């Protein structure tokens, strides 16, 4: 969590704030309207923008890649928009209330990971279990980081987490691009892509 | 505008009076003996354009 | 901002937060359970 | 001379203030000690003289302000011409306008208030308006829904814009006080430049798009057949089939050759006997005409060249003989003073909204406005309201001048003085023309209904028993009928058709503005009108005039312009301030206004609307009941209130049934004003405390300490309930009367 | 100095510094008292200088499809004048290799990048220099002025080696940029009225001069 105060900006030219000092990883400065400017608001931010990002990389992958495996890679996906119609071994609000169940447990843990830094790394059935994670957001836990990488000398630690978060924040843009697409437009994202590419001109967000 | 008719004898008639009545006895600097400025030649002729008209299309009305 | 939340926690714009999602909830209700002059339920 | 003179940054951008409430004034800036607080919070909240010292923050303050109220009345634009794209039959009223409710609100089915979405007509179920603004988009020949999104997105597009010239013109660059008290270039612009180029902006789309439109609309062309308004300028043969003068161009217009424009700029005056709106034709050669003379007049002050009149070498030049110095040091009170400003604004502003609802009706200029009598009616009575609002608070700023940014020993004038000195005399007679007018126009109401009721018809002043006749009226009304011919030709008809030698307008079934006789029921409630406005002006005069001392209290400066009283001294001097003036005045506009529009509605519904049918016999809405029965109190209470309030009442279970709700809870605002208006503090006090002591049994104590209403709070919640109740009453009532028998 | 139409209250502060004055000041807007926002003398001569160059490079593209349109070199399709471009659609589209829109978003990215670096370049002008942009920061500068940044990238060959030369040559710059605007807006109303290029517009005017100028076609389209 070390400063940078000429690190590359959003914005050449600009000031970045004073809230963002450089310390995080992936911070180019980019809060005009203030809404990090206290500390716990800004700590509370960050965690949201890694699970928003995590979130929305599974979303792309399970959304692109489903859709990519399909129009060329030849599978059988139903879609990404209409999947929550189609129907499965379990009632639409039943698995629902399942995953709710099961997501919301790893949500209050992490709820406490956040109010209390350190306060769930036991396994309350296991207690010799751990997750060897000081950062808030970063469990490094077996089940999340096996393979060890998730540790090491800072500077590698936080060029690490900015890859993530870069590639987790044009995931977010992604998604909501194919919430869009699949709303102005009636195919999927990967087709849009296609008929992009065979025109790149007459194929756009524009028709008249 | 058809130049040498009553019109627009008449017009350029009422413009030069109020030419001549700013350049001597008042009613964009110094370049004028007189002290005439580019703009009291133009306030000057905008009166001489607005009485014109007023006695060239009514001068119509009642009358040529 | 730590004082636009000061301010949103005044007493008039937090009244109309507070009233606008009772009366959101409220509406919904009697769009959902409409017309409604007795507790049917273990009536 | 005149400048640009502005500083940049003075105020930082933060929501620091607002988390601070009440930061502006220094009493309010430490605490709620009291609830009263709160009530003082909003009541300084616009205050600015109060907040500073120095006019320089004021008046960016109220600059700004005035951004953000364009702000939104572009906002609320955006929403009329919305809710006019969206929700409405506007694309179906154009084809039946005289039969279809203009309708631009629709209600949510949830609670069974979806009865409110009734059949206006044109296979829409909504609520029958009553702005006009339907009218105004025939004449602004906008024959879609499509224009109407594009118009709001615009006005919300100009509604961003001034709130950010507030925001750029108050925190970022904000002008300093050479900038606003440069007059003479203000009204250069604003005579030149907004309403010169905007009357000339809008003859231009008068002559463009709505002329050709409405040349089609008119002639029984349905608004999807009708070629497109940018199709007039694209293609200027389809604008010369109808308007030949187009052919030629500016050719006409330069060579002054102007006769041959009459096809579209003409002089042919009255209303366009296909819609019963005036001559659209007449209109953009109006707007022209205002644009020539507000481009002259914009003209006329010296901002920094030679020429122009400085306006102090006006009032200056003006020097009484007895009147003493004259019109000297007003440049100076008017310039150094918002408050002098507002009130003479006010004042001109609120006549002005009078003029145009006494315009509207008697020259109708929108087609399809006198045949809405709902939209008529409507308009006619929310102008007045609005004028003799804006008078009383002219009133107000007048004495707010008088009290704080008045100053005899610096901003010095002469003729306030002499004002002042014999501001006894002004009231005196005023008092007494009050009272003159009060007996010669009420006691004869009380006269007539006297006789009346003892069987001597033959006694009253009526049009069958006494003779009160309109004499003066009369002949400028058969001679404003007579008109075209040697005073006025090339008319080719009356200005107006409100003169008993005019004619009538038939559109449709309707009737739309014949001729209004004045008899002696019109004598007499004119003298009511005159007595009312008087009376207002006594109140409203004395509040400003002895603002600052009377014999009773000679230091009522010091006390302030909004202070309860100086004690139960001196016999008790509760309201001698400015502001219990003014907040008497607002009841005695309210009596004026509200005797105004009676007068309007029941004379219009008895000698003007109505229905003809096709032979030619004119039925009116009630039957012409207005110079028999409004020469006694007794008809206004039967024939007018008893009797037109049947429509609002039975409106239960209907389309109009939020009227009669309104009706019913405008009623109960009033009176529950009225506990506000008869009560006292010190009782509420005592009450509260008690209820206090059962709360701080409960260690419910809060510390925001419960206080009774400030004595001018009450006086203030009573005045606005007690105006709220009674206008929503007349709203609900005229609006319920006037929609059902339409 | 020369002082063409200059007011007593103008030259008080258009003291020769700046490049190709004279004075002309009427108005006042480049008043230095007070003058906040967008109004002030130093942002005033920098958007003279910029819509300058802008309206030299409009007035030679604006009738450049016309002075060697007819002239044989360009083909015909690919020879409307200024309003008949694709500008606007409402006078006529040209079916370029795109979207008359995906166009305007092309201005809006490449011009935003370019535009906005020069707008930090005018608050701070130390600047455009000190962040990564792939590497070519190195001439982004703007060494002194932000009217005249001076790079390699914008001055690669040298003009202004003396202070006489470069201040000539900003004063033919301004001359001949103000000389554009004023074409700029003469092609707009000549449009306007006509509905006709600029070129044709000048070549009814040298066939017969007479009842080809503004009098006689005072009558528009
Ligand atoms: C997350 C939001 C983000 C936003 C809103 C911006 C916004 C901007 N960056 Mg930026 N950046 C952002 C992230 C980052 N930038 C940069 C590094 C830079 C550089 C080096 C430069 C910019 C520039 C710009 C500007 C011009 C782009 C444009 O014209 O859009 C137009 C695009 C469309 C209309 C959509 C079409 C596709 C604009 C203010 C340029 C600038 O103006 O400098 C002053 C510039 O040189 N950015 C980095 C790495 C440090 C970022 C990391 O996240
Ligand atoms: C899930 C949303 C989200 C959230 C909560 C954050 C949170 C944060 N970001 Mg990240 N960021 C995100 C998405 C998000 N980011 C995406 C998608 C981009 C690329 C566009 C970026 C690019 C970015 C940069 C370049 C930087 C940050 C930084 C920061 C921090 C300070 C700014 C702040 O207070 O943000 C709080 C943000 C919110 C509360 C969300 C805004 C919510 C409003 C309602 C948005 C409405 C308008 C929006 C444009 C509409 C979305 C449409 C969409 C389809 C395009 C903070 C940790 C700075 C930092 O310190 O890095 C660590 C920094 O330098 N962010
Ligand atoms: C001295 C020569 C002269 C003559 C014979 C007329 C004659 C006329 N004028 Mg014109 N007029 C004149 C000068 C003259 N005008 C000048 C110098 C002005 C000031 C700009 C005007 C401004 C003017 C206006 C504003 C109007 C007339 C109108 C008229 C007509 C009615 C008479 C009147 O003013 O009432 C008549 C055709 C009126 C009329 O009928 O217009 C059609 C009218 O409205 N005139
Ligand atoms: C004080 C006098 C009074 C009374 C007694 C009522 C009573 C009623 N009105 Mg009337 N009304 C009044 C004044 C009054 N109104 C006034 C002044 C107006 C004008 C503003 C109206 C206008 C009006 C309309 C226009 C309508 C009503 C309707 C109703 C009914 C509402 C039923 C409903 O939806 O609630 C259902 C319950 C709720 C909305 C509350 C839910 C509370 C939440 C869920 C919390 C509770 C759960 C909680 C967790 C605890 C559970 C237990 C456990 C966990 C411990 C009811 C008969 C409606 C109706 O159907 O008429 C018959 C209707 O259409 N009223
Ligand atoms: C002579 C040019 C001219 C024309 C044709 C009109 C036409 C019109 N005016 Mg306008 N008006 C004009 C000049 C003009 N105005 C000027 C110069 C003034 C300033 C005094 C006004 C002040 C004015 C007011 C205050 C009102 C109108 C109204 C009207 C309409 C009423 C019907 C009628 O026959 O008007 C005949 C018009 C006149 C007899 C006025 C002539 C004034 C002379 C030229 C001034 C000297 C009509 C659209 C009324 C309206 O729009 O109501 C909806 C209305 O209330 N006019
Ligand atoms: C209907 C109720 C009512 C009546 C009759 C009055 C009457 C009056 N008010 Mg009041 N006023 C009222 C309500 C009323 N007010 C309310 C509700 C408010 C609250 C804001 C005010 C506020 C108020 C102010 C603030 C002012 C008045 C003024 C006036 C006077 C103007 C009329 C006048 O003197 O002419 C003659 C009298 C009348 C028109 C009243 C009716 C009398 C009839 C015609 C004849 C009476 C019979 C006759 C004398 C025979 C006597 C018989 C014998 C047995 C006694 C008068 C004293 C103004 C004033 O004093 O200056 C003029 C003034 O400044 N009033
Ligand atoms: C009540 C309206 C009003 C008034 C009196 C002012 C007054 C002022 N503004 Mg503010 N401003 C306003 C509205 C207003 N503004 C709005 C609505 C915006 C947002 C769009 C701004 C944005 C703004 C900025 C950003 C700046 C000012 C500046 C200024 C100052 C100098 C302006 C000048 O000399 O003109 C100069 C005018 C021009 C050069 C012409 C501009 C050309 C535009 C494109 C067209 C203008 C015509 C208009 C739109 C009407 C046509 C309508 C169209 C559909 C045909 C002065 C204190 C400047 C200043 O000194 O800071 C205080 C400054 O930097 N203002
Ligand atoms: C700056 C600027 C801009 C934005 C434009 C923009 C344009 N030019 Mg112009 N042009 C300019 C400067 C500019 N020109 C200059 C300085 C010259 C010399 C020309 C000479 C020129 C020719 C000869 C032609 C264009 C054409 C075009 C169009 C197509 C652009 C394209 O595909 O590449 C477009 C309207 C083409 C067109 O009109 O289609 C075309 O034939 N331009
Ligand atoms: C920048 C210099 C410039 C030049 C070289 C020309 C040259 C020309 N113009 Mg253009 N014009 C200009 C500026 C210019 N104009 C500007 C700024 C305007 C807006 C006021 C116009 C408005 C205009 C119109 C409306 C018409 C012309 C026409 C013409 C042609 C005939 C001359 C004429 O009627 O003069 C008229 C020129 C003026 C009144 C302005 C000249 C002085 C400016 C400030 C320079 C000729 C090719 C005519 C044509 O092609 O046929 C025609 O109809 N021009
Ligand atoms: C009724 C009355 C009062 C008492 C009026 C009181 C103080 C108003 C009642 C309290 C208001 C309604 C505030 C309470 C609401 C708060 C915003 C708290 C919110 C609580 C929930 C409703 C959200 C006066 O002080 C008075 C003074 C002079 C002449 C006449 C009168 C008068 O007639
Ligand atoms: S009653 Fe009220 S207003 Fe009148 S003197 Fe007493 S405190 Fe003052």
């Amino acid at each position: 969590v070390a400063a940078d105060p000429d690190r590359p900006i959003w914005f050449p030219g600009s000031t970045p704030p004073e809230w963002l000092d450089g310390s995080l990883p992936g911070d180019f400065g980019f809060d005009p309207l203030g809404l990090s400017s206290d500390p716990d608001s800004l700590k509370w931010n960050v965690q949201a923008e890694i699970v928003h990002c995590r979130w929305a990389m599974l979303g792309a992958a399970g959304i692109f890649i489903p859709e990519f495996l399909t129009k060329i890679g030849i599978l059988n996906t139903p879609s990404w928009y209409t999947a929550g119609e189609q129907e499965y071994f379990t009632d639409k609000t039943t698995l629902f209330v399942v995953e709710l169940i099961l997501i919301g447990w790893a949500e209050g843990r992490r709820w406490a990971d956040i109010i209390k830094p350190g306060s769930v790394n036991t396994d309350p059935v296991f207690p010799n279990n751990k997750l060897t994670g000081t950062d808030v957001g970063y469990p490094g836990g077996l089940w999340f980081d096996p393979l060890g990488w998730g540790s090491g000398s800072p500077a590698k630690l936080k060029e690490l987490r900015t890859k993530e978060i870069k590639n987790g924040r044009l995931a977010m843009l992604a998604v909501m691009g194919a919430w869009f697409q699949h709303i102005y437009t009636g195919t999927g994202p990967i087709d849009n892509l296609f008929a992009h590419l065979a025109d790149p001109g007459h194929a756009t967000i524009f028709a008249a | 505008d058809f130049i040498g008719s009553s019109t627009n004898l008449i017009m350029v008639t009422s413009t030069t009076l109020m030419l001549f009545a700013g350049r001597f006895g008042l009613a964009l600097q110094t370049g004028d003996p007189a002290g005439f400025t580019l703009a009291d030649t133009l306030a000057c002729g905008t009166v001489g354009h607005i009485i014109g008209v007023g006695v060239v299309l009514g001068l119509k009305n009642i009358g040529a | 901002m730590r004082d636009l939340k000061t301010y949103l926690s005044v007493a008039p714009v937090l009244s109309t937060l507070w009233f606008g999602s009772l009366a959101g909830l409220l509406i919904e209700i009697n769009r959902l359970f409409p017309d409604a002059l007795t507790f049917p339920f273990f009536s | 001379e005149v400048k640009i003179l502005v500083d940049r940054d003075p105020i930082k951008t933060s929501f620091e203030e607002w988390a601070k409430p009440g930061h502006f004034s220094r009493t309010i800036a430490k605490g709620p000690d009291t609830t009263t607080w709160i009530w003082n919070l909003h009541a300084d909240a616009h205050d600015f003289d109060s907040h500073t010292s120095d006019l320089e923050e004021i008046s960016r303050k109220v600059f700004s302000a005035h951004f953000g109220q364009l702000s939104i009345i572009f906002l609320w634009l955006s929403g009329m011409y919305f809710h006019g794209a969206r929700f409405s039959n506007y694309e179906a009223w154009l084809s039946d306008p005289t039969h279809i409710g203009p309708s631009a609100q629709v209600v949510w089915p949830i609670v069974g208030q979806e009865i409110l979405n009734g059949d206006v007509g044109g296979g829409f179920r909504g609520i029958q308006i009553t702005s006009g603004f339907f009218q105004i988009w025939r004449a602004s020949g906008i024959t879609s829904e499509l224009q109407l999104y594009c118009t709001a997105i615009g006005a919300l597009v100009f509604a961003a814009l001034m709130l950010f010239a507030g925001w750029f013109h108050y925190h970022k660059a904000a002008p300093k006080l050479a900038w606003f008290q440069d007059v003479e270039s203000m009204l250069n612009h604003h005579l030149a430049g907004l309403l010169g180029l905007g009357s000339l902006s809008w003859a231009g789309h008068q002559v463009h798009v709505s002329l050709p439109i409405n040349q089609f609309l008119n002639a029984g062309v349905d608004p999807k057949e009708i070629p497109l308004p940018h199709e007039f300028i694209l293609n200027r043969d389809l604008l010369a089939q109808l308007y030949p003068s187009f052919a030629e161009g500016a050719t006409p217009f330069f060579t002054l050759n102007w006769s041959k424009y009459s096809e579209f700029l003409t002089f042919r005056g009255g209303l366009d006997p296909v819609t019963g709106g005036l001559w659209l034709t007449d209109i953009a050669h109006h707007h022209l005409a205002i644009a020539i003379l507000f481009l002259i007049a914009g003209h006329m002050y010296r901002t920094n060249w030679g020429i122009g009149h400085g306006i102090k070498d006006i009032l200056e030049a003006h020097k009484g003989p007895f009147t003493g110095q004259g019109h000297k040091g007003l440049y100076e009170i008017l310039t150094t003073s918002w408050h002098a400003q507002l009130s003479l604004n006010l004042a001109m502003l609120g006549s002005l909204t009078i003029i145009v609802a006494h315009h509207m009706y008697s020259m109708p200029p929108y087609p399809y406005l006198a045949t809405d009598y709902a939209t008529q009616l409507s308009l006619f009575t929310h102008h007045m309201w609005i004028g003799g609002f804006l008078i009383v608070g002219a009133a107000a700023h007048a004495a707010i001048f008088m009290v704080r940014d008045y100053d005899p020993t610096n901003r010095y004038n002469d003729l306030l003085d002499r004002v002042l000195r014999h501001r006894d005399a002004i009231i005196s007679h005023l008092n007494w023309v009050c009272i003159f007018l009060g007996f010669h126009s009420f006691g004869l109401y009380i006269h007539n209904d006297t006789m009346s009721a003892l069987g001597r018809p033959q006694d009253m002043f009526s049009d069958t028993a006494i003779q009160l006749q309109p004499v003066f009226a009369q002949w400028i009304q058969n001679t404003h009928a007579l008109a075209p011919g040697v005073t006025a030709p090339g008319e080719t008809a009356s200005t107006s058709l409100t003169w008993g030698g005019g004619e009538l307008v038939a559109v449709g079934g309707k009737v739309a503005l014949l001729p209004i006789p004045l008899g002696t029921a019109d004598f007499l409630v004119h003298h009511i009108h005159a007595f009312t406005i008087h009376v207002t002006v006594l109140i409203l005069l004395k509040g400003v005039l002895f603002a600052r001392s009377s014999r009773l209290i000679p230091d009522k400066a010091n006390l302030g312009f909004r202070f309860p009283c100086d004690g139960p001294g001196r016999g008790g001097t509760c309201q001698v301030s400015a502001w219990d003036h003014v907040f008497l005045g607002l009841f005695w506009m309210y009596n004026a206004i509200s005797v105004v529009i009676f007068h309007f509605s029941w004379k219009m519904q008895s000698d003007v609307w109505g229905s003809i049918s096709d032979q030619g016999v004119v039925t009116h809405i009630t039957g012409g009941n207005f110079a028999q029965s409004s020469i006694t109190i007794n008809g206004w209470l039967r024939d007018f209130l008893w009797a037109q309030a049947s429509q609002v009442i039975q409106s239960y279970g209907s389309s109009l049934s939020a009227y009669g709700l309104f009706f019913l809870g405008a009623h109960f605002v009033w009176a529950f004003s009225l506990m506000f208006l008869f009560s006292g503090r010190g009782y509420w006090q005592e009450l509260i405390e008690s209820i206090v002591w059962a709360h701080n049994k409960l260690k419910v104590a809060p510390a925001t300490q419960p206080r009774a209403l400030s004595i001018i709070q009450g006086r203030a919640v009573g005045v606005t309930h007690y105006l709220l109740g009674g206008i929503a009453t007349t709203w609900a009532f005229f609006l319920a009367r006037i929609i059902a028998v339409g | 100095r020369p002082l063409w139409f200059a007011s007593s209250q103008s030259l008080s502060y258009l003291d020769g510094s700046l490049p190709g004055d004279y004075g002309f000041d009427p108005l006042g807007l480049s008043d230095p008292e007070g003058t906040g926002g967008f109004i002030e003398p130093r942002w005033l001569a920098y958007g003279e200088i910029i819509n300058g160059r802008f309206a030299m490079l409009g007035a030679a593209g604006a009738i450049a499809p016309e002075i060697l349109g007819k002239a044989g070199l360009i083909p015909a399709e690919t020879a409307l004048p200024w309003f008949q471009t694709g500008v606007i659609p409402p006078a006529g589209t040209y079916t370029y290799w795109a979207d008359n829109y995906t166009l305007f978003v092309l201005e809006m990215a490449l011009m935003g990048f370019a535009e906005h670096r020069r707008l930090q370049d005018w608050y701070n002008p130390g600047s455009m220099g000190k962040q990564y942009f792939l590497g070519l920061e190195k001439g982004l500068a703007g060494s002194g002025n932000p009217a005249y940044p001076g790079g390699p990238f914008f001055n690669p060959l040298g003009f202004g080696k003396d202070e006489k030369s470069l201040k000539e040559l900003k004063l033919k710059e301004v001359k001949n940029g103000r000389l554009a605007m004023l074409a700029i807006l003469g092609y707009f109303i000549q449009g306007l009225v006509t509905g006709v290029g600029p070129y044709q517009n000048l070549l009814d005017h040298l066939a017969d001069p007479v009842n080809n100028n503004v009098l006689t076609s005072l009558k528009f389209h």
